[PDB]
């Protein structure tokens, strides 16, 4: 237990009602590498979930991008569910179309 | 200068407690010790990276090591069996001179654990004199050093002329000659000769002794036996320079 | 095991050259080390040779290395009788006291005294007022000859030890003989060793 | 020309025996190579990875690496013994350098235990960092003697890296200028008070990272523009948004203005309100 991750979601390109696009989960500036990220759609996890190799910043905390394939509509929220040692119950950050 | 142990041999009897010591000068942090076999390779037991560290090594024995001043590594076995017959290795490396840490050994111990003490026997001793014959064809003469019977095979026998130690002319068995081959528990035999010329065979004021130190118990092991208790000791038998 | 020697055993007479072979699998390898243990004592180091360096001169002793081959051998020059020892290999998976060491179980390396002018013999050893035990002392025989042991648990005999008196420059093998019991004489004490056809025997 | 090589490692160890040290290499913004502690072989993630070296030159630090590791997670474990350090560790490395124009370089190699600095590489020898725990020294001690491992990290710092990265940089020539158009749009997050409005504006998919947004009035400059962090797009570009908390009466005539390397003279301009 040292640093706490956060935790940073949003989108590829605009956000378009039924049309093609990514989702970007961005984390970010933990401490150990022990990290255990999920995405919910509906509050339920994403099976096909692809990320980048875990890496370190400068100042030798950690960082992954979480990436997926999705279609966004206004009828379902996606969110960004991140556990991690630091902080007790895991954290979740939902996406924000307007911020 | 160097590396010590204390005993160089040690028989204990089956069940009692067991410290084998080890001092080292030279500052070393990383220390050894090592079992052997007689023939067999040796084995790493415990190791020390100086400090307060003690590990375990690729063989999985009973004893434990501590480590509470660089300059000592005691091996304390608990239980003490047949099974823990060995020589055992004190060594040490650390830097001499150019880089590369030199690895330095001890002199040993070799302990030998007996089911009964009473099988232990101090070593009789007789000098034997050179033949009139050997003196008249070869110009020489040969004295004989014979120890026999004692139990364990744990002995040093020195020749000794005029009072001081001699090492010119002598010679005596790497191996202990056993006397009860068949049996299990056999007591030993060990045989010395000193060589010297003629003349100084003939010479009255010349005096031979041969000198067997002999590794027993010590004066705190139980002895209820009728014999003499057989100690750690010197026994001795000397000649003097015959006039032929 | 990872580190092999050949031979497991020679005999050499004093005063003639030798080499002594070491093979090892040790990955990664860094250094090999020759040590050389007489009997009853420890061992001690004679060289310490790395993957970069190919030869080290200590002394008499000269030592190669070829990490290509993964091979080293030991060279003795001008062998004297205390060389006659274990000599075990033993090679390092590191390059400072953080790596481990495998043992070879070692070559046993005998030298024989070249003795050039031989003169065998049987001598009755004058008996101590103490030990009725009637010693025979076999001595001044060459090194071709073998002495064995006879123990029918009445009579004991010892292997043959070479003795050197430095001042005179003389070297000698001897054998001794004893028994306790009566019907033991000198004259065919030894009978089960092959001794030389010109043995003198006195009376 | 801000290329630096930044080889990067991170070993676990959970407890006595379990262990991954999985590895990577960035070229200034770009990830070149890929170490998986599943794999013999470091991974190359680009069709110009390999410098101008040869495939021998490169199996020759293939295996360099393949031996560094397997050591490495045998050399931990035994300091933990050594220095009596308890099991949940997590060590980390930093090597690498950059090419100056002219004649050389300055290169580096950190590590750190548990996100604090404790060794550098310097020269010719281990050296521990100024804040580093008393049992460093131990440890640096019995790092020094090694002089085969000081002399091929000595090698790999002053020799290999730099003749790698100049390599690198001439066969990776076309794709390190490469520019990609960065698109632009306007949204409107919570407004911070009772009459405000927070004018937010997103800029996504740039690869020359070094960009430029702000908020402006009448085509100069205006000051209350707070921008965000710079964050990573699934397909190696950039994601910048930017926010301007203003009264409403006076989002008219308001402007995101965009600079970046792709634009040549014209810059991407967007007005409000058009979200
Ligand atoms: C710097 C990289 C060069 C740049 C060009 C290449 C880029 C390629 C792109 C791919 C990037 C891949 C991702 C990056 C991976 C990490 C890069 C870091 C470079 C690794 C340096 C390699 C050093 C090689 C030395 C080595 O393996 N030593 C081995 C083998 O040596 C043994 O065997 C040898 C024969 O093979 C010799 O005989 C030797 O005497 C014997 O001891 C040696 O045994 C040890 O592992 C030495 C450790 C080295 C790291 C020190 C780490 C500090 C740890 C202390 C911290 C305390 C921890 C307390 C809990
Ligand atoms: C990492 O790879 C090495 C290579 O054999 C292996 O020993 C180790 O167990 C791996 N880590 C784990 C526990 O997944
Ligand atoms: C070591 O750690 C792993 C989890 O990382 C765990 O599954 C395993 O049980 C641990 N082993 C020990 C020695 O307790």
């Amino acid at each position: 237990i040292q640093r706490t991750p956060k935790i940073q979601v949003y989108s590829r390109h605009p956000a378009e009602n039924g049309k093609s696009n990514f989702l970007n989960c961005y984390v970010s500036g933990f401490h150990p590498s022990d990290i255990e990220v999920d995405l919910l759609k509906n509050g339920e996890r994403i099976e096909k979930v692809e990320h980048s190799d875990l890496s370190f910043s400068k100042d030798w905390s950690f960082y992954l991008l979480y990436y997926t394939e999705f279609t966004p509509t206004e009828k379902d929220e996606y969110a960004c569910r991140v556990n991690h040692v630091t902080l007790s119950q895991p954290k979740i950050v939902k996406w924000d179309r307007d911020m | 200068a160097d590396i010590y142990q204390t005993p160089r041999y040690l028989v204990i009897g089956t069940g009692k407690k067991i410290t084998l010591e080890c001092s080292q000068t030279m500052g070393h942090d990383k220390m050894y010790w090592y079992q052997q076999d007689p023939g067999m390779e040796l084995h790493l037991i415990h190791y020390s990276y100086g400090v307060n560290s003690t590990e375990k090594g690729d063989l999985s024995s009973e004893s434990t090591v501590s480590r509470i001043r660089t300059e000592h590594f005691p091996l304390t076995l608990e239980s003490a069996r047949p099974s823990h017959t060995s020589q055992y290795l004190c060594a040490s490396s650390g830097l001499r001179d150019r880089g590369l840490y030199e690895q330095y050994f001890g002199p040993g111990t070799r302990l030998t654990v007996t089911e009964d003490l009473k099988n232990v026997f101090p070593p009789e001793v007789a000098v034997f004199e050179p033949s009139e014959a050997e003196i008249s064809h070869t110009q020489k003469a040969t004295l004989v050093c014979l120890a026999t019977g004692f139990y364990p095979d744990h002995v040093e026998l020195s020749w000794w002329v005029n009072g001081k130690e001699v090492h010119s002319g002598v010679c005596t068995d790497p191996q202990p000659l056993k006397e009860q081959p068949a049996l299990n528990d056999s007591r030993y035999a060990l045989s010395s000769r000193l060589r010297v010329s003629a003349t100084f065979w003939q010479n009255p004021r010349n005096h031979f002794r041969c000198q067997v130190q002999f590794y027993g118990l010590s004066e705190n092991d139980e002895w209820t036996q009728d014999r003499a208790k057989p100690v750690t000791q010197i026994v001795s038998a000397e000649a003097w320079g015959r006039a032929d | 095991n990872q580190v092999e020697q050949s031979p497991q055993s020679l005999i050499i007479l004093e005063g003639k050259n030798c080499t002594l072979q070491c093979n090892y699998t040790v990955s990664p390898f860094s250094n090999l080390r020759w040590y050389k243990q007489d009997t009853g004592r420890g061992p001690v180091s004679l060289t310490i040779m790395t993957f970069s360096e190919n030869t080290k001169s200590n002394g008499r002793y000269t030592a190669t290395l070829d990490a290509d081959t993964k091979q080293s051998s030991l060279h003795i020059t001008a062998s004297q009788l205390s060389d006659s020892a274990s000599y075990i290999c033993v090679v390092s998976d590191r390059g400072s006291t953080l790596g481990r060491l495998y043992f070879g179980r070692g070559t046993q390396l005998t030298v024989w005294p070249d003795i050039q002018n031989p003169d065998p013999a049987v001598y009755q050893l004058r008996d101590s007022k103490s030990s009725d035990k009637s010693v025979c002392l076999f001595t001044d025989f060459d090194s071709q000859t073998n002495v064995s042991q006879s123990k029918d648990s009445d009579v004991y005999i010892t292997d043959k030890c070479v003795l050197d008196m430095r001042s005179m420059d003389f070297k000698s093998n001897s054998a001794v003989a004893w028994s306790n019991k009566s019907d033991f004489a000198c004259a065919n004490a030894f009978n089960n060793s092959i001794i030389p056809e010109d043995t003198f025997f006195p009376s | 020309r801000l290329f630096p090589l930044r080889c990067l490692q991170i070993s676990s160890f959970a407890n006595s025996s379990w262990t991954r040290t999985d590895g990577l290499a960035w070229l200034g913004e770009l990830q070149t190579h890929s170490w998986s502690n599943d794999s013999d072989t470091v991974r190359s993630l680009k069709p110009w990875s390999q410098g101008t070296f040869s495939d021998q030159q490169w199996e020759t630090l293939q295996h360099i690496f393949r031996v560094y590791r397997s050591s490495f997670t045998r050399d931990v474990k035994e300091f933990a013994k050594m220095l009596r350090l308890s099991y949940p560790l997590e060590l980390q490395v930093s090597a690498g350098c950059e090419v100056h124009p002219g004649n050389a370089s300055n290169n580096f190699f950190h590590v750190a235990f548990q996100g604090k600095d404790i060794l550098s590489f310097q020269g010719t020898s281990w050296e521990p960092t100024q804040e580093a725990p008393l049992w460093v020294n131990l440890a640096i001690q019995v790092l020094n003697q090694d002089k085969w491992t000081r002399e091929t990290v000595q090698w790999l710092l002053n020799g290999t890296c730099p003749q790698f990265v100049s390599g690198l940089l001439e066969s990776g020539k076309s794709e390190l200028k490469k520019q990609v158009k960065p698109k632009a749009w306007l949204s409107r997050g919570p407004s911070p008070g009772p009459g405000r409005l927070l004018l937010v504006c997103h800029v996504s998919g740039f690869y020359p990272k070094p960009v430029w947004v702000k908020w402006m009035r009448g085509e100069q400059e205006q000051q209350g523009t707070q921008p965000g962090d710079i964050l990573p797009n699934a397909d190696e570009t950039w994601y910048l948004r930017a926010t301007l908390d203003v009264v409403a009466g006076e989002a008219a005539g308001l402007s995101c203005r965009v600079k970046h390397s792709s634009l040549e003279g014209q810059d991407i301009v967007l007005y409000w309100h058009h979200h």
